[PDB]
């Protein structure tokens, strides 16, 4: 099964990326693997680790136990054919797909899978299936798989309510949308915090709620925060345990800029070495400060540079910089002089920019058409 | 001996066995069917010479003394193919392989055969290691080709023609002069294209080029007035390095405008086979070219796996370019100057400083409204201020920004220009790709009913039924 | 069929769903932390 | 601009069907 | 708040007041479009490019 | 290009560059079609010695830049230079496209000789009725027998 | 029409004037499933079991 | 023979190119004649016309109709008609003769 092996692939990717982080890990994931006969995870991963000269022995008995687990699982099957009911051939063989994936690769697994979803006539086990090739593709990123899958689920859920079901399928969704830099997708599937069970792939309920509250940040705007995530006292009592985040969030709320900047630098330092957030971390922070600029030059209309630095940050030439290259980037709209040491702020029309991406996505599926116009015909 | 008699044996009787069906199948039926009929491209088989000219490359006594004089060695020549493997699998075979076309009653009767078959051996020749068949002995060869170039009757002897003396001009690159070469291809140029229009305005026009650059001599003056611009018969292969060459050529001369469209057609024009040799080069110069063209930003990522390890410098060179920065722009330039020189674009790439100041000082002007120049030439690093004045008055000149300077104070002032929505050029931006759009519908409608034919069954309801009504209503009508 | 063969210089010796941007490699050059400009810049003042 | 877009990419939808439906019958005649 | 738009002046205590007018349903319908025929382009693969 | 040395006045030196010039023609059409110009000045020269010689290579020139037109006026006016017609493809086209115009102008006058016509060069129908007797020395009398009908003489 | 095609209770065809056979019609519907039809029983599994 | 190699040539040439000039003024014409013919056939939706009820559609340009007289019939169909609009239980009229869908 892979109900507790999530853990597993974050460890995998905490040795991978921090070179510094080489001295624990490489032992708790190991006699993780010794035990529950986890032999795949660790035949190229043995390589990635240390050379590992005695495992021979271990190997080798580990290896054969495989083989007693596997015959005496053929022994069964060949006991079920004769006196059968539902074919407990394919019964059992379902039971220990997990088991071969649990222990063995991709392909066994995946086979395995494909020729038991036949013999289930009902809706559930057929749902049991398609949950454990989404859990698969999680681990091992396959796209295709969880893009086909996410559909085939969607095509079978719709026969009765199965509501809990309904909301395991958006924690799944929401967790691959989080992966993908969509990030108001994320917020809006991840609005089921009253019902999330104390589920296998995120063991807190903490954990959740602080995911969702980081998406939430960036996606939604100043009535909706104000609104959801604030008068919800499902999460505010969760935050309450929670000092951390809490003044993370209230900080940006109460637009006491001296206290958010340290909280950010912990966050992204934090969620830097967290999975499924380490192959952008840096974008999401490009956003929040940008995110904070808009919030204070839209009260006013002519505030002086030198205001920021004993409201927002020491060092005017730090401010002028930044200000320049997010000037230069096409976002927050103003200006700034500095013979005056002032800065303006202008309105653009709404019109403008609703033209810049029309112009580019045309530009884009124009060429796109043209070389499927080529690529056929010769 | 028990190593060599099992692996060894195998190589000699299965390649003969499947090359009796892959050219000598395709000679006996080009030989019925290309000089036999007027398919031309159809049953010239110029796609089967291409197959098994690209199986052979990755891949001769008994095909030499092929024999066709008279109807029973027409005959003979299949039961002859057997008959020497025979002796190859029991005796062992052997310029002894030259005079047999002259012997041996090889009367193919066609050129169109004889052509391929000589050409044949001087492949394997070409590519017998790097001996170059024992150096002139392969141009002997060829020369021997072109003694059959010049024998005449051209209803095929023209596209079998075409790859050998394709294949013939690598023949000197790898050795000695091409300047004659060159002579020889001036002369057979106007040797077609007299012919009323014979194509090889393809092939020879990139032979032709494919050196006179080398020798590093940028003629024009043939390129702008030549006639062979437009065969307009390339097989979507010759056309690709064609427009690539000419791409270059007009891209050296301060052309920009028209260099980017038309090898940028040229790239995209490529097949999809998994070699990357001259897409390398493209892509290169495609985007050096588009750096060089005010400021496009060229910077649509590539990482895929084959181009990822060659393209290191330049990406790292983009980098230093888009910044407004110059100090990284000689820190990339002495770093790779190089490197760059082994790639021959050294010299299109040391007037780069331009762009990079029109992009600074650019980003300025859009920046700020209200700067002092004595801190333009700090954040730029020009180590004096008053030639700041000159750079800003020329960037003005050419309507770079429309800022104003008080010189007398110093600061430059800058307009401000809103609101382009109502300006004319967005109606010029929608016109110039409803143009686009309108002539890709013409152009997929013009080849759709090419397909549609053979369709002589028109029958409307009936032969005989008539008579059967007509019998029915003068029945109803008698009662 | 599938000929598909250029003559010279081939060489070299031998993932992301998130649509490109350059800005992102832009900041590469430096700054690899919020972190540690901002810790390493306010003790001073 | 957007209807010139539709009708150029239904007019092509168009000639990949009529393609199709060639080259799978006329080797019916062997 | 979004719930009164204007802006304030720090220099004397100005509350300059306009209004702007209705957000367009021009573009957002051609954007959706957009990206509706590219989904469907790409989707054309699948019968397209592999069996050609 | 050596064509720089044209400008000198001296006839000598003309006469060597010309002597060069169509030697090399061949592989250089296109540079020099950049300022045959100035030969057609030489060409105009009644004074200038060697007169006929530029005729020529102004012929070879436009020969090979397709205007054939032109390459057959100054065929014409380089004349007996063209006593050869027994190898060279430039003269076997050039009086071909001779025999074509001369043709399409007979008939053209087929309406009426007295029509006003341009007057006729009597080098081109030299030319045309010397190919026309080699024609028949060939014994190749079936040609002849045909176009005879469309010289309409 | 052949006579091994003319299975009974099959719907055809008929010509006004001289009423013979023209065509096959596709089907009709079997009783059976008419009746289940009528008695609608609430289909199962074994998923819906408790003890 | 050899002056024949041009003649026949230059007939050719010639009969060719008047072969277009029918075709193409032929193809201006059929649609102008085609759209008479395509609204000529209205004749039969005249004034006196029976109801029935639509069954099913064995299969295109034909159907299983019931007549309110109390019969059934396989009957055909006009083409003009819009292919969209005949739901499972639809009202149909048919010709009161030919009993024919209308």
């Amino acid at each position: 099964p892979k109900n507790p092996d999530l853990r597993i692939a974050q460890l995998r990717f905490l040795l991978s990326l921090p070179e510094h982080r080489g001295d624990a890990a490489v032992r708790d994931e190991l006699m993780a693997a010794v035990r529950d006969n986890n032999m795949a995870p660790y035949y190229e991963a043995l390589c990635k680790s240390l050379d590992w000269q005695i495992d021979v022995d271990l190997l080798n008995k580990m290896k054969k136990a495989n083989e007693d687990e596997l015959k005496r699982l053929d022994e069964e099957l060949e006991d079920a054919e004769k006196n059968l009911g539902e074919s407990e051939i394919r019964d059992a063989m379902m039971a220990k797909a997990e088991y071969l994936c649990r222990i063995g690769d991709k392909e066994g697994a995946l086979t395995a899978f494909r020729k038991t979803y036949d013999k289930t006539v009902a809706l559930g086990h057929r749902l049991d299936i398609v949950f454990y090739l989404l859990r698969i593709g999680l681990f091992y990123m396959d796209n295709d798989l969880i893009t086909r899958n996410t559909e085939k689920a969607k095509s079978l859920i719709e026969e009765g309510g199965d509501w809990d079901r309904r909301n395991r399928l958006k924690v799944y969704q929401g967790l691959y949308c989080v992966a993908i830099r969509d990030f108001k997708q994320a917020a809006e599937l991840f609005l089921d915090t009253v019902s999330t069970f104390t589920s296998y792939e995120l063991m807190d309920y903490k954990t959740f709620v602080t995911y969702t509250v980081y998406v939430s940040m960036i996606a939604l705007e100043r009535p909706d925060l104000r609104e959801k995530v604030i008068k919800g006292a499902e999460i505010l009592e969760v935050l309450h345990s929670l000092p951390a985040v809490r003044q993370y969030l209230f900080s940006l709320y109460e637009c006491r800029y001296s206290v958010f900047f340290q909280s950010l630098a912990v966050v992204e330092q934090e969620m830097k070495k967290d999975w499924l957030f380490a192959p952008h971390y840096r974008y999401y922070v490009r956003e929040m400060r940008i995110h904070a600029y808009s919030q204070l030059l839209e009260s006013y209309r002519s505030l002086t540079l030198g205001y920021m630095a004993e409201a927002f940050g020491v060092g005017v030439e730090f401010i002028d910089q930044e200000l320049s290259r997010f000037i230069a980037a096409g976002r927050l709209h103003c200006k700034i002089d500095k013979v005056n040491e002032i800065v303006e702020t202008n309105r653009p029309d709404s019109k403008n920019w609703q033209y810049q991406e029309t112009i580019k996505k045309g530009d884009l599926l124009l060429n796109r058409v043209q070389k499927l116009s080529r690529v056929i015909n010769m | 001996p028990p190593g060599g008699g099992e692996q060894e044996p195998p190589p000699p009787p299965a390649p003969q066995d499947v090359e009796m069906k892959e050219e000598a199948a395709t000679g006996g039926g080009s030989t019925g069917e290309a000089d036999g009929k007027t398919a031309a491209a159809a049953a010239e088989h110029s796609q089967r010479e291409l197959d098994t000219v690209t199986l052979e490359d990755i891949k001769e006594p008994r095909f030499v003394l092929r024999a066709l004089r008279m109807l029973p060695s027409t005959s003979r020549r299949l039961n002859h193919y057997v008959l020497y493997k025979a002796v190859q699998g029991f005796f062992t075979s052997n310029l002894p392989f030259l005079e047999e076309p002259m012997d041996t009653e090889a009367d193919l009767q066609f050129r169109p055969r004889t052509g391929k078959a000589a050409s044949t051996p001087l492949l394997p020749e070409v590519e017998a290691y790097l001996q170059l068949l024992v150096v002139i002995f392969m141009m002997n060869s060829k020369r021997y080709k072109e003694a059959q170039k010049i024998s005449d009757n051209r209803r095929a002897l023209d596209l079998v023609a075409a790859k050998c003396y394709y294949y013939h001009a690598r023949v000197y690159e790898f050795l000695d002069k091409l300047d004659v070469v060159r002579s020889f291809l001036h002369a057979r140029l106007r040797t077609a294209t007299l012919r009323h229009d014979a194509d090889g305005q393809a092939t020879l026009l990139n032979l032709l080029l494919r050196n006179y650059l080398h020798y590093s001599l940028y003629d024009q003056a043939e390129k702008l007035v030549s006639k062979s611009v437009f065969p307009e018969q390339a097989n979507n292969n010759e056309w690709a390095r064609y427009l690539y060459y000419t791409g270059r050529i007009k891209a050296i001369q301060l052309e920009y405008s028209e260099a980017r469209r038309t090898m940028t057609n040229a790239l995209r024009k490529a097949p999809q086979h998994t070699a990357v040799g001259f897409k390398q080069t493209v892509h290169k110069l495609l985007i050096v070219v588009e750096l060089l063209l005010g400021e496009i930003p060229d910077r649509l990522q590539f990482r895929q796996p084959s181009l990822k390890r060659s393209l290191m410098p330049y990406f790292l060179l983009t980098q230093a370019v888009r910044t407004g920065n110059l100090a990284k722009f000689n820190q990339v330039l002495d770093q790779f100057g190089e490197k760059f020189q082994a790639d021959g674009t050294y010299t299109l790439i040391i007037r780069l400083r331009h762009n990079v100041i029109k992009t600074g000082v650019r980003m300025i002007s859009l920046s700020y409204s209200r700067i002092s120049l004595a801190d333009i030439a700090q954040k730029l690093q020009l180590d004096s201020p008053e030639d700041a004045e000159f750079i800003v008055a020329k960037a003005i000149r050419d309507g770079v920004i429309e800022a104003s300077i008080n010189h007398e104070k110093g600061y430059v002032q800058s307009k401000e220009m809103i609101d382009i929505y109502s300006t004319r050029e967005p109606q010029l931006a929608f016109h110039q790709r409803i143009s686009f759009c309108l002539d890709i519908h013409n152009m997929s409608v013009k080849a759709m009913r090419f397909p549609p034919k053979s369709y002589n069954k028109d029958l409307e309801s009936a032969e005989e039924r008539r008579e059967r009504e007509q019998q029915d209503l003068e029945f109803a009508k008698e009662m | 069929m599938s000929e598909k063969k250029q003559p010279v210089d081939l060489g070299l010796l031998e993932e992301d769903n998130w649509d490109d941007d350059n800005v992102e490699d832009d900041f590469s050059n430096q700054l690899r932390a919020e972190l540690e400009k901002h810790g390493y810049k306010m003790e001073t003042s | 601009y957007l209807a010139s877009l539709i009708r150029s990419v239904v007019a092509l939808h168009n000639l990949i069907n009529n393609k199709i439906a060639n080259r799978d019958a006329e080797k019916k005649e062997g | 708040d979004k719930k009164f738009h204007g802006i304030l002046d720090q220099g004397e205590g100005v509350l300059i007041i306009f209004d702007e007018p209705p957000v367009d349903k021009t573009y957002e319908a051609a954007l959706e479009t957009i990206q509706n025929m590219s989904k469907v382009v790409d989707s054309l693969y699948n019968k397209a490019k592999k069996l050609t | 290009g050596i064509i720089s040395l044209l400008d000198e006045d001296e006839p000598q030196l003309k006469e060597f560059a010309l002597h060069k010039l169509n030697a090399v023609v061949n592989d250089f059409w296109a540079e020099i079609s950049e300022s045959v110009d100035k030969i057609e000045v030489l060409y105009e020269d009644e004074g200038f010695r060697s007169r006929q010689f530029a005729a020529l290579v102004a012929s070879k020139v436009f020969y090979h830049l397709g205007a054939f037109e032109e390459s057959l006026n100054y065929a014409l006016g380089a004349g007996d230079l063209f006593n050869v017609n027994d190898n060279s493809e430039y003269v076997e086209t050039i009086i071909a496209k001779c025999i074509d115009h001369y043709t399409k102008q007979c008939v053209e006058n087929a309406d009426l000789p007295e029509g006003e016509k341009k007057p006729i060069d009597q080098r081109l129908e030299g030319i045309v009725n010397k190919m026309f007797q080699r024609c028949l020395d060939d014994h190749k009398y079936k040609q002849a027998i045909g176009i005879a009908l469309e010289t309409r003489r | 029409i052949d006579i091994n095609d003319v299975t009974p209770n099959c719907r055809v065809a008929l010509r006004n004037d001289s009423y013979t056979l023209h065509k096959i019609l596709p089907n009709k519907v079997d009783p059976l499933v008419s009746l289940m039809m009528v008695e609608k029983v609430p289909d199962s599994t074994y998923e819906m079991i408790g003890g | 023979d050899l002056y024949s190699r041009y003649k026949k040539l230059q007939q050719e040439l010639e009969f060719l190119e008047v072969q277009e000039e029918y075709i193409k003024d032929e193809q201006k014409n059929l649609k102008k004649e085609f759209l008479h013919a395509q609204e000529e056939v209205k004749r039969i939706q005249s004034i006196p016309l029976v109801i029935g009820q639509f069954l099913e559609a064995v299969d295109q340009n034909t159907a299983i109709v019931g007549s309110t007289t109390g019969s059934n019939y396989y009957v055909r169909i006009l083409s003009t008609i819009d292919r969209e609009l005949l739901k499972p239980n639809a009202s149909v009229a048919l010709h009161k003769h030919s009993n024919a869908l209308v």
